[PDB]
């Protein structure tokens, strides 16, 4: 079995950031749309 | 034209001059040769009389008879090849064969030998030692008498193989190099069924027969050639004759061929051009299937997944399984399906590795990539889809993180998952990815992105980007960052950027035209086709 | 006409409004034509 | 003609209605220039067919010289046009009228 | 069931395939005329709770002519798809520069997902067709006659040689089954070939409105 190190490293970190802040502006862009 | 005929007491020519010279009178001598030794029927001496007062000589309907006589004796012995007892008519099917292999020298029965020949279906050894001495003989005898001289020879089959391959590698090179730089028509365009269609598989086919020996002996001629060569070809040439085999029904080729359930899956997987996740794990089962002491069958199954068919296929499906991951927002760690599409994708790049250094056993994968490449990949998708959201909310994100290039110009799988990663993302007509992806594309590993396959791929999808090629400051950036790192250093990156400049040429600016026109300038130490193509460019610019 | 050994071609409706429901203008247009053409020459008379 | 004609009318039904009773029109020449079908004739079937080939360009619906009008007459004269091939065929001519 | 629900998912795949390739979309022959049994062995033969589960057989065309042209092709589980369904499918058309859709309902989706489904009408282009109007070719029955859909060139041309207004031709309305068979849109003239007994064949025109 390969060794997957559980580990967050910057990589990992900047995509979840990434992952939440489009989340908060898909979420924004819909409330927009949706008015 | 007559030799042989001596053995069986048949006079011929030769013995005829030499016993005229030495004869004062030779018509006595004659008409008992042709009477006696001849056609001793009393009918026939009757009819002379009358052919002779037609004016037509005994010469015409003589030759008639013979001839009849021979087509007769075919054509029995056709109708034998199916009556009577197998063996025993056989056994005199072998008799007929060594009374006239003396005569097989005449031309005038030499089809008769050659008959009968094809009819048995084994000829001794010896008569058929004997006819691979003589060209002629050879060519004449039919596909049945060349199945049987191939089994045991080994130099000749290779021989009889090798200008098919050479062809094939002709052809793959012509449609690697074609001028028809369109999207709907590449490399990988037509169906594997179509492809094994083709005049050199449906040969290679035809003469591998339904014989074991042979079949191995040309995958072994394949091996030993594409490690050779380093040729990606001869993979594709061996998968595409197995599969051309079992839709043909070749029952004693695809028992004999371990990889049978895992060349099949992989041939399906092309031919609907997405490996599902029901396919990937048939083929996780079967590399796992694998049991111990059977590790050689592993190298076979490693140059199955060299081939560049399957590569672009896997490829494809990796890229779009991690699109779909950033859809579902998941991290590369969590996907049990993305690592075995990457398993198998270092498999097949590892396949000459392992084929060249004997240890049949699967190269070890470093985890970095996963861990902190491919999370580039889907921050720079996120980057993307953030881009757009803030154009429909109330600039572009193009830095390039130095742990994607590091890995990008290290690593020869995140190599090729961001070369197609960029073929897709270009496709998409997006030209902002293009240039933000363009600094990684300055510099690979493996030179992967140097090869033709990909050259070509990336002129195809670039065909869409006539608008933007439209700008002198996208094309030189596009020729400076890849292409004049590599063109200027390799025929080919040459040969591919010629090809999309006269794709392209009316749409680039005059002056960005004259700057390709000029810096790409051919050299006399490279081959012909950059010369043909400068001068079509010149031809076609004014 | 989804159902299964139901000949999806020649299945008529006698029906004009359904038919141009389900199968368009020029079909209803048709069925109509052929609906008055029956009804005219039932009796033997023939109308141009 | 003969594969466009068992297209358009299924169900095998040959009465048609057209503008000119070519066979009526046959028989009204017959007796007016006293043919005598019994005795070999002078007529080139060659001359049938380029009368024929004329004649089609003579009978015009659509006036026009569009590919769009062009069209438009051949499709409105097609089932006569076909009709009027069928009759004055080369063999016809020469074997029954 | 499962057996007569493979067999009505697989003549509603064979259905879109033709609607695709009449539309001039780039579909491949053997997917256009592929029977039961590949289809079974292509998807899972057990589309209940397996293998070919809807999602799925979803498929992706590229346009002929232009292959920078393409169309979705849904089929949504939900009976009544809502505006949340409508609402995600339109944002994977968002990653794509491909703003034509075709979905695929089972039953009568919901009023403000239609309203939501032509107000987007301008950006993205998308059909609605419930399963029940796929299960058979309309273009096929006997009573439907040959449609083609004729370029701009053309129609001026043919107004020209004419010399008629546009409003002046026989109509075709929107809703036609065929006209939505063949994706057109108002302002847009079809041309109509009919066998005519009288004549032989006869071609008249038809405008959306």
């Amino acid at each position: 079995m390969l060794v997957i190190p559980p580990g967050l490293s910057e990589e990992e970190e900047a995509l979840q950031k990434k992952f939440n802040k489009l989340k908060k502006k898909k979420k924004a862009l819909l409330a927009l749309k949706k008015q | 034209m007559f030799a042989g005929l001596q053995d069986l007491g048949v006079a011929n020519g030769e013995d005829l001059k030499e016993t005229l010279t030495n004869c004062t009178e030779p018509l006595k001598a004659i008409e008992q040769f042709q009477t006696e030794n001849g056609v001793l029927l009393p009918s026939l001496q009757s009819a002379l009389p009358f052919l002779d007062l037609h004016g037509t000589p005994r010469l015409e309907f003589h030759q008639s008879v013979f001839d009849e006589l021979r087509d007769k004796l075919l054509e029995r012995v056709s109708a034998i090849a199916s009556e009577g007892k197998a063996e025993e008519r056989y056994k005199k099917l072998e008799d007929l064969l060594e009374k006239s292999f003396s005569l097989v020298k005449m031309p005038s029965l030499q089809p008769v030998v050659m008959c009968v020949m094809k009819h048995l279906p084994k000829v001794p050894e010896k008569k058929l030692k004997l006819v691979m001495a003589d060209k002629e003989l050879y060519r004449a005898c039919a596909v049945e008498v060349k199945r049987q001289i191939w089994q045991d020879n080994q130099a000749l089959f290779g021989d009889e193989v090798s200008p098919l391959l050479k062809q094939y590698i002709l052809e793959k090179e012509s449609a690697l190099f074609s001028t028809e730089l369109s999207v709907l028509h590449n490399f990988f365009s037509p169906s594997p069924k179509t492809r094994r269609q083709g005049e050199v598989v449906q040969r290679l086919t035809r003469m591998v027969g339904k014989n074991v020996k042979l079949y191995d002996m040309v995958l072994q001629f394949l091996r030993t050639l594409f490690l050779r060569t380093r040729n990606v070809h001869y993979c594709t040439l061996r998968a595409e004759l197995l599969m051309s085999l079992h839709d043909l029904d070749v029952g004693e080729i695809c028992t004999v061929d371990p990889c049978h359930k895992f060349t099949w899956c992989l041939d399906a997987c092309i031919r609907e051009r997405f490996v599902d996740s029901k396919r990937a794990r048939e083929l996780q089962g079967f590399l796992d299937g694998v049991k111990k002491g059977q590790e050689q069958v592993l190298g076979d199954l490693s140059m199955i997944l060299c081939d560049p068919f399957a590569i672009n296929t896997l490829a494809l499906s990796t890229v779009r399984h991690l699109q779909e991951l950033v859809g579902q927002e998941t991290l590369p760690r969590d996907s049990p399906d993305l690592l075995l599409l990457l398993r198998l994708l270092a498999l097949g790049q590892g396949a000459w590795d392992m084929i060249d250094s004997q240890v049949f056993k699967e190269p070890k994968m470093e985890v970095e990539l996963i861990t902190r490449f491919l999370p580039m990949l889907m921050s720079f998708l996120v980057d993307d889809y953030t881009f757009n959201v803030d154009q429909k909310l109330p600039s572009y994100p193009n830095t390039l993180p130095e742990s994607f290039t590091k890995f990008l110009q290290e690593q020869r799988m995140a190599c090729e998952v961001g070369l197609y990663y960029v073929l897709h993302i270009t496709k998409q007509r997006n030209k902002n990815a293009l240039l933000r992806l363009l600094p990684g594309l300055v510099e690979t590993f493996g030179d992967l992105a140097f090869g033709d396959i990909f050259l070509h791929l990336l002129t195809g999808n670039l065909a869409l980007l006539a608008d933007e090629f439209a700008l002198e400051d996208f094309c030189s950036s596009l020729f400076d960052g890849f292409f004049l790192t590599a063109s200027p250093r390799k025929e080919n990156v040459h040969r591919h950027a010629l090809r999309l400049l006269i794709h392209l040429h009316p749409r680039v600016a005059p002056s960005k035209l004259e700057a390709l026109q000029k810096a790409l300038e051919p050299t006399g130490q490279s081959g012909e086709a950059v010369k043909e193509l400068y001068s079509q460019l010149g031809e076609k610019l004014e | 006409l989804s159902e299964k050994d139901v000949d999806p071609v020649r299945t008529t409706s006698n029906d004009i409004v359904e038919i141009f429901t389900v199968l368009g203008i020029e079909a209803v247009r048709k069925a109509l034509e052929r609906e008055l053409y029956h009804v005219i020459s039932f009796d033997g008379s023939y109308v141009n | 003609d003969r594969e466009v004609l068992r297209v358009i009318f299924p169900t095998g039904d040959s009465k048609v209605v057209l503008p000119c009773n070519l066979l009526r029109m046959i028989w009204n020449a017959q007796k007016i220039f006293h043919i005598n079908p019994r005795l070999p004739s002078d007529l080139h079937p060659i001359k049938v067919v380029e009368g024929v080939k004329e004649l089609s360009k003579k009978l015009v619906i659509v006036n026009g010289d569009d590919p769009l009008s062009r069209q438009a007459q051949e499709n409105a004269t097609l089932l006569f046009n076909i009709h009027l091939r069928s009759t004055l065929c080369s063999r016809r001519m020469a074997e029954e009228f | 069931d499962d057996e007569e629900e493979t067999y009505r998912l697989w003549k509603i795949r064979k259905t879109i395939m033709q609607l695709c390739h009449d539309r001039g979309y780039l579909v491949t022959q053997d997917e256009l005329d592929q029977t039961l049994e590949e289809f079974k062995a292509q998807f899972g033969d057990k589309p209940s709770e397996g293998r070919p589960r809807r999602t799925d057989l979803t498929v992706l065309v590229a346009h002929n002519d232009d292959p920078t042209d393409q169309m979705f092709v849904f089929f949504p589980e939900e009976p009544k798809v809502g505006i949340k369904t409508i609402k995600v499918y339109c944002q994977r058309m968002q990653e794509e520069n491909i703003t034509r859709a075709l979905i695929v309902v089972q039953q009568g989706m919901t009023p403000s997902a239609k309203q939501s489904l032509v107000d987007m009408a301008p950006k993205y282009i998308l059909e609605q067709f419930l399963q029940q109007e796929l299960l058979i070719n309309i273009t096929e029955h006997e009573l439907v006659p040959e449609h083609v859909v004729m370029t701009k060139e053309e129609v001026t041309e043919l107004l020209a040689r004419y010399k008629l207004r546009e409003n002046q031709l026989p109509r075709i309305q929107a809703g036609d089954p065929v006209a939505r068979y063949f994706g057109i849109k108002r302002g847009q003239v079809v041309k109509i070939i009919r066998p005519s007994e009288t004549a032989g064949r006869y071609i008249t025109y038809r405008l959306v409105q």
